[PDB]
């Protein structure tokens, strides 16, 4: 989650119908758009960003939201326009022995702006006295690990999360929903509609 | 009103395990620097541990690592000391303490935390070890 | 990649051509049987002056003969006549560098690449194919444009096909209006050796693209034929201008001849 | 680890006598990072001095902190009937906290 993976979609119809019907949802909050909208809608750009968090933090993706996830790890800004969809992965990032490899910024002297990340490993200066790159009283190391395993609870089990983020900017649009397109009529007074031609 | 609250009085057996709790009122139990202190009968002050729940990361005095572990549950605003392998001379009153925040008061950066009482050592709880 | 460096920069200074009767192109994508219409739009005037160069893929003889940058303005017609394919692509922009986001266009051996993003270009953009002697085929190894590419806006790839190592008259218009970048192609075969051919040819649609970024200039990149150790390019580029036009769609829809208005009085009354 | 030596271990003095106990650290420490505690019979101690010298809330003017790198002092300047108890100092500037052995203030 400090490291939340983004990627940029454009120039591409963006099919919202089939992407939401292939798994299982636990999770699946739009702010500012329905889900069946962005189907009719056009945007500059999209922004897919992935982590994986524990359950109970899955609430801290949200706009104006507050707390460790929200602050120091991944911050969503109040007016946020897009959906965020988040799925248990128990069975995926989930070890008997733990899986220690996700990590989450725990210490950090300010709150993340909005769509900001924070890869940095320095020490935390918890006291007066500097660090200088020595971890020990009032200086710890500002990523924790979360160990996930396959008997914690649901709240202590990995969530994997997306937020899709559209970008609408005064620029011309590079993506937009499924095109309908119904049976051909001939010999008959139509109301026709030819690529957006009416 | 902050204040800690140690439960009950406990008798043990030599060999055995006790495990001890302070209930922490007031502020955010996840920041909240909980030390433990044990007292045996006219004997001075001992510290043996303590814990900021948020970190995760007990410290522990030498003299009792191995035997002492130190746990906290932000869900019930605890924190807990279990001392395994008892013997006669760990019959003591075991404070929980928390000046303020333990090890972590003085930081004059990232936000203010300029608080420093002098009312947070909870009254204690006397374990008796005996056959 | 990594730019070459070359000690030695040296241009041909630009010489002036008529433009005869080319540079019309399919304004919009309607299609009319025999009929005459009036457009008023961006194109190159009947007759103008265009400035041409030449472009020299083989070096034989440690001279690096550069592409020189020319002005955008609202759009060009960018004519290249040569036998192989050596004209390969185009950069354009504002600032030509990371700064500002700038357009690379090229049609290498594989397929067509066009790609928006902040490129650092080389001093001397270089594109260098080897003869493969044991495969008796020319086979492109050298591929140094720009030194960064970074804040990739837009990219288009087309499908992969092999490219060819008595001329050809390659003919194209690019124009960028309303956020719109718009390129017209047209191929002929022309059997003039030198000099602007005198004729009429419609320039169909190739492709319009919504990359909408700001061009004010551009410069154009040839091919390097590396060999162990005469026939350069010629490439004339004119400037559109607002005029009205009256083109002649006939049966097909195939634009078979224009007037320019503004060229002459006998063209008023045309 | 560092140890907190006490003294004397027990001061026998009268109501208005002025007491002063010393506080020795087996080594230099930060003035910060020293305390002073009462402790009455049965109860638990309460914090008089924290930083060497600074007195917490709604501790007597009476009561009063010096010194630095290894060695400290607490000075009562008029003891009351109430300040007859046991006193710990406390070094806290890294693990373990180490308190002194105490010592005992009694009625003359
Ligand atoms: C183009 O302009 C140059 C001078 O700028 C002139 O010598 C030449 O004749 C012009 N070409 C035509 C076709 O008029
Ligand atoms: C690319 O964009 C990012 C933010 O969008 C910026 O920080 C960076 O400086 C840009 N790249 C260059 C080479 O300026
Ligand atoms: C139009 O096209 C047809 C075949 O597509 C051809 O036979 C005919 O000659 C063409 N006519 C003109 C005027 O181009």
């Amino acid at each position: 989650v400090y490291a939340w993976n983004r990627k940029r979609i454009s120039n591409c119809v963006a099919d919202y119908s089939v992407l939401y019907n292939s798994a299982s949802f636990s999770t699946f909050k739009c702010y500012g758009v329905s889900p069946t909208k962005l189907n009719d809608l056009c945007f500059t750009n999209v922004y897919a960003d992935s982590f994986v968090i524990r359950g109970d933090e899955v609430r801290q993706i949200a706009p104006g939201q507050t707390g460790n996830i929200a602050d120091y790890n991944y911050k969503l800004p109040d007016d946020f326009t897009g959906c965020v969809i988040a799925w248990n992965s128990n069975n995926l990032d989930s070890k008997v022995g733990g899986n220690y490899n996700y990590l989450y910024r725990l210490f950090r002297k300010s709150n993340l702006k909005p769509f900001e990340r924070d890869i940095s490993t320095e020490i935390y200066q918890a006291g007066s006295t500097p660090c200088n790159g020595v971890k020990g009283f009032n200086c710890y190391f500002p990523l924790q690990s979360y160990g996930f395993q396959p008997t914690y609870g649901v709240g202590y089990q990995p969530y994997r999360v997306v937020v899709l983020s559209f970008e609408l900017l005064h620029a011309p649009a590079t993506v937009c929903g499924p095109k309908k397109s119904t049976n051909l009529v001939k010999n008959k007074c139509v109301n026709f509609n030819f690529n957006g031609l009416t | 009103e902050v204040q800690l609250v140690e439960s009950g009085a406990e008798v043990k057996k030599p060999g055995s395990s006790v495990k001890v709790s302070c209930k922490a009122s007031g502020g955010t139990f996840s920041s909240y620097a909980i030390n433990w202190v044990r007292q045996a009968p006219g004997q001075g002050l001992e510290w043996m541990g303590g814990i900021i729940p948020i970190f995760r990361t007990p410290h522990y005095a030498q003299k009792f690592q191995g035997r002492v572990t130190i746990t906290a549950d932000e869900s019930t605003g605890t924190a807990y000391m279990e001392l395994s392998s008892l013997r006669s001379e760990d019959t003591a009153v075991y404070y929980c303490a928390s000046p303020s925040c333990g090890g972590d008061c003085p930081q004059y950066l990232k936000s203010s935390k300029l608080d420093w009482y002098f009312d947070l050592w909870g009254r204690g709880t006397l374990v008796t070890v005996s056959s | 990649s990594q730019c070459v460096n070359f000690t030695t920069r040296t241009q041909l200074p630009p010489a002036y051509t008529n433009s005869f009767t080319r540079g019309v192109y399919y304004p919009d994508k309607v299609f009319r049987s025999s009929v005459l219409h009036s457009t008023q739009d961006l194109f190159l005037p009947f007759f103008s002056n265009v400035t041409w160069f030449h472009a020299i893929h083989v070096s034989g003889g440690t001279k690096r003969f550069a592409n020189p940058v020319l002005p955008f303005n609202d759009g060009v017609y960018f004519a290249s006549t040569e036998k192989s394919n050596i004209i390969r692509g185009w950069i354009f922009g504002t600032t030509l560098d990371s700064k500002t986001q700038s357009l690379l266009i090229v049609n290498n051996a594989t397929n067509v690449v066009i790609k928006v993003c902040e490129f650092q270009f080389c001093n001397d953009p270089f594109l260098g194919v080897y003869y493969h002697k044991n495969n008796k085929s020319w086979m492109e190894s050298e591929f140094r444009v720009y030194s960064s590419a970074n804040n990739c806006t837009f990219e288009y790839v087309s499908q992969p096909f092999l490219m060819d190592l008595f001329k050809n008259l390659r003919e194209f218009v690019f124009k960028n209006i309303d956020g719109y970048f718009k390129i017209y192609s047209k191929h002929t075969p022309i059997n003039l050796v030198r000099g602007l051919p005198q004729g009429f040819s419609a320039l169909e649609p190739l492709v319009d693209l919504p990359i909408g970024i700001n061009i004010t200039r551009f410069q154009t990149l040839h091919i390097s034929y590396l060999t162990p150790g005469a026939g350069a390019a010629a490439y004339y580029v004119g400037y559109l201008q607002p005029r009205t036009f009256l083109l002649k769609y006939n049966e097909n829809g195939t634009i078979t001849d224009a007037v320019d208005c503004a060229l002459d009085p006998l063209s008023e009354t045309k | 680890v560092i140890w907190m030596t006490q003294s004397p271990g027990t001061l026998s003095l009268s109501p208005g006598e002025r007491a002063t106990l010393s506080c020795r650290a087996s080594q230099s420490v930060s003035s910060t990072y020293l305390a002073w505690y009462q402790q009455k019979p049965g109860q638990a101690p309460r914090l008089l001095i924290y930083g060497a010298s600074s007195r917490a809330t709604g501790i007597p003017d009476r009561f009063s902190g010096s010194g630095s790198g290894t060695d400290f002092t607490l000075t009562i300047s008029r003891l009351e009937p109430e300040d007859f108890a046991v006193y710990y100092c406390q070094h806290y500037g890294s693990s373990p906290l180490t308190f002194g052995q105490g010592t005992r203030l009694e009625i003359k």
